[PDB]
């Protein structure tokens, strides 16, 4: 009867615990994917940049001989 | 709504449904133009199968359907399927009886001409359209992007079409057909992906590879300095977690099977890159009419929309065309819809009453009506 | 006797759950940091990019002029 | 059970008293989660053995006893059988349909039976599911706390439908397609 | 033998070893793929039972053995066990050292990259072999048969190929790879043999299903007619006393079956039977290349041994293909062995020097020799 009383005294920290660790996991997993949506979005746009670059370096590589 | 009376905008391809209410700018309820039955005969009982599993319903759950897809570009497979594929759209998401607004379709050009006396017949003599028409594709998009004078190219997953119209239509040829977009990209991947471990067997899964196609895979801006970068394994392989579980790295897959495009010699194909064909077009107009179509050029569709897309046009044209003027292509950042923001241009134009037909011209000219003041 | 067991199962049940979320929530939370810290040296890269290939804008621009 | 029983004087000789192995065993007997771990707590004669007084009057000191046999249920190789266990067989029959079907297969487990009620039998098919399964969506079993009964509730179901109708054999059903009526109509 | 130096022939698949001397027209010592342990843990003392029993020794008793296979059609469940059936084949059989001879293997069309490079490790650097390569399975028929100009068809257990070679291989795609032959209809079998009181539970006897299947069962020509003579108990039911002591009366068992193979809806896939996939590679060709396909069709395996399997093809075939000019199918009353045949071909050719791969060419360049050289 005794062991009836103590052994719900450990139920409830264990099931406390776990929402408590489920509610910051939520906002975690909620977080990261909108961090992983601007990651890639950045990596979109850093290799649009990069073929940019790479294109006016050869078009004025083009003009400096025509200018010569 | 106390404005108007019977008006509404569609359009249909090879991915998506494209339709929306009355005076839109843009759709509202996109559908894919799925439809099939059951492979594991749905517990008979926990319902009369039926209903092929066509709409959101259908792209929902895939495993129970074996999706086989009723318009492959051009061709229709089987027109008994068509029956209940309208039937979902007017009814469920638009909302609208089509006995009373009108229709705005759009046009495969060079359709077979059997097919569109078959068509009417669905709409007229069953779904009673007292006005309708079916624009071609194409031309659409021009009066939207705000174009007068270009060359338009536009294609996604249904048939590549090379329309050079930028002061008329229906003239010389210098048009192309190709089927080649979309389902050919879908089919051809599980082939390739046998050699990495993988394979996409049945057609339910074969529609997620153009999922993930559309989110990752580029093309390549030159093959050969690409193949000793392979060895760089960065730029490559990238972690891809299949939703269910099975991450899939794909690196070189990428921009392989793009390659395809330029290059319709890696599937038993003579039909020349999409900028030969664009040569074939233009070397048929007259001599003094290029410096102004290379100056602007329409590029759209949803094929349009992959990395290195543009950037290699401006590359192999500028080789086997005139080098003097300058050269820009106009590739809408968004030029999917580029058909439906034309569409909402002709829906709103009264113009557009010596195109559609009505009720009674049916009657009057038989079925061949269409053909008859169409063109 | 047996209403122990019955509690007694909950507490393993609620004990397994709780410690592999919180095993999995620090293993997230430690993620997320990197994660962020890669977001925020990706879009440093972009920033440096971006402003790269509007100096070449401006130099092909002026170049042009020369040439003509 | 009479099998192993033999290493302790003990011995269900005959058929009749067989069935009460069967009593006793829906009473105690459990599964191990890990028989490695449980295999050193041997030594601690605590969570093993337990005074069941027989009926009749023998005493069943059963500890290791309980978790031994039920071993066989995921380990069927201790019978001279080849069968895979029972979470290898639903693998067996998951890579059979579609790929993107099993997402929500996971999702729901149906585990019923009498044989799904002792101790350690639902959180131990979570722990070797995972391994050869997809690791990405939440994996959840639904096994009825009263399962065993899970065929008569929907019995009740069937036995209230009308529909059900086209499925029973009418007496002049048999007569007008010989005895072969059964596999004409059902299936 | 005061002849040349260095030569062997070798053929592996999902049912037999086919290999021999050098020089040889036919095999010599054919034996099954297969490989187990002790399930009964061999009198552990009447010897420490190791050698999983593979080779005439496990096929003859097969109680003892838990026969798990290591390469079902294309993915190769473990490598390790690989490595103590090369040592049986060589050594035991052949009696020749792998240190001297080459070695002609044949290659699971389209098989994962990984695995080329993984094998070549075991050979090289271990067993040490200067010279040897990995033919494509349907191709060595062809040269043997004395054909030409034909499309192949050549699988028996391990995966079906529809291999249209008749003027190039290695172009576009028209190849198809399905993983439903041997090892398929021996698994199927046990499933609907429950409701007939039989059931070949474990793998050991699973094995003898094959056995039985290749001596009697036959392929129905149509489903319909023989579904009312099932009620003449005279073509049906057959005396077939097993070995042991068990008569099972097979008849509508023995037709029912093999309808799998035309019917791949049975068994949850929606691959198109053989027939159609055949459609699928003949439709990717040109137009004007067809008339001389149909006229001859080569199709090899132990697959096409059956009662019933050629008549078939030609009731189908016809009906969705062309009807103008003569259809006949080439089927070698023999034409298991056909690859064989070929490969005693491609094993007396000295062009075939530039193709092998020789030591010093593995260590010039690394592992990617095989995929840098060979295609
Ligand atoms: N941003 C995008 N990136 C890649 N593919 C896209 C993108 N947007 C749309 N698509 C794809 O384009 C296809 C639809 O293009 P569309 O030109 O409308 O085709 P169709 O006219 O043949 O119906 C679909 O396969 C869709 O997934
Ligand atoms: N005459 C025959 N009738 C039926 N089956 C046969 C016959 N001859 C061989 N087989 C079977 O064919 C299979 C071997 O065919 P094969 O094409 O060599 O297969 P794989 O290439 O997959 O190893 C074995 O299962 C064998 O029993
Ligand atoms: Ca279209
Ligand atoms: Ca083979």
């Amino acid at each position: 009867a005794r062991k009836l009383v103590i052994i719900e005294s450990d139920l409830e920290r264990a099931e406390e615990r776990a929402e408590l660790s489920e509610g910051k996991c939520a906002e975690l997993e909620e977080e990261l994917k909108t961090v992983t949506n601007n990651l890639k979005s950045l990596e979109a746009q850093a290799e649009k940049y990069s073929q940019k670059e790479d294109k006016y370096e050869e078009e004025i590589k083009v003009l400096s001989d025509k200018l010569k | 709504d106390e404005d108007e009376t019977t008006a509404l905008v569609c359009d249909n391809g090879s991915g998506l449904v494209k339709a929306g209410f009355a005076g839109d700018d843009a759709p509202r309820a996109v559908f894919p133009s799925i439809v099939g039955r059951p492979r594991h005969q749905g517990v008979m009982v926990g319902m009369g199968q039926k209903d092929s599993y066509v709409g959101d319903e259908a792209q929902s759950k895939r495993g129970i359907l074996t999706l086989k897809y009723p318009i492959e570009h051009g061709i229709i497979t089987n027109w008994d399927d068509m029956e209940k594929i309208w039937h979902h759209t007017f009814y469920n998401e638009l909302r609208v009886a089509p006995e009373e607004h009108p229709t705005l379709l759009t046009e495969a050009p060079l359709n077979p001409k059997a097919n569109r006396e078959k068509m009417t017949q669905i709409m007229f003599e069953t779904f009673n359209v007292p006005a309708m028409y079916v624009a071609i594709q194409a031309v659409l998009s021009l009066y939207a992007s705000g174009r007068t004078t270009g060359i338009v190219l536009d294609s996604g997953d249904g048939v590549t079409h090379n329309v050079p119209i930028y002061e008329g239509y229906a003239l010389p040829h210098a048009i192309m057909r190709l089927d080649l977009a979309g389902r050919d990209l879908t089919d051809y991947l599980m082939k390739i992906l046998t050699e990495r471990g993988y394979s996409f067997v049945t057609t339910a899964e074969r529609e997620i590879v153009r999922d993930i196609k559309e989110k990752l895979c580029y093309v390549a801006l030159d093959f050969e300095n690409e193949m000793a970068t392979a060895a760089s394994s960065s730029s490559l392989e990238k972690s891809y977690e299949l939703p269910d579980g099975q991450v899939i790295t794909i690196g070189n897959e990428r921009f392989r099977c793009p390659e395809t495009l330029f290059q319709p010699s890696f599937i038993g194909m003579e039909s020349a890159g999409i900028h030969e064909t664009t040569y074939n077009s233009i070397m048929k107009c007259d001599i003094d009419i290029r410096k102004d179509l290379y100056a602007n050029n329409v590029m759209s569709g949803g094929t349009t929309m992959y990395p290195g897309i543009a950037d290699r046009m401006q590359k192999e044209i500028t080789a086997l065309a005139p080098s003097t003027m300058k050269i820009k292509i106009i590739a809408p950042p968004e030029r999917k819809y580029s058909v439906w923001i034309g569409g909402s241009i002709l829906a709103s134009l009264s113009t557009f009453q010596q195109m559609w037909i009505t009720k009674q011209e049916y009657d009057e000219a038989g079925p061949s009506i269409v053909h008859r003041k169409c063109f």
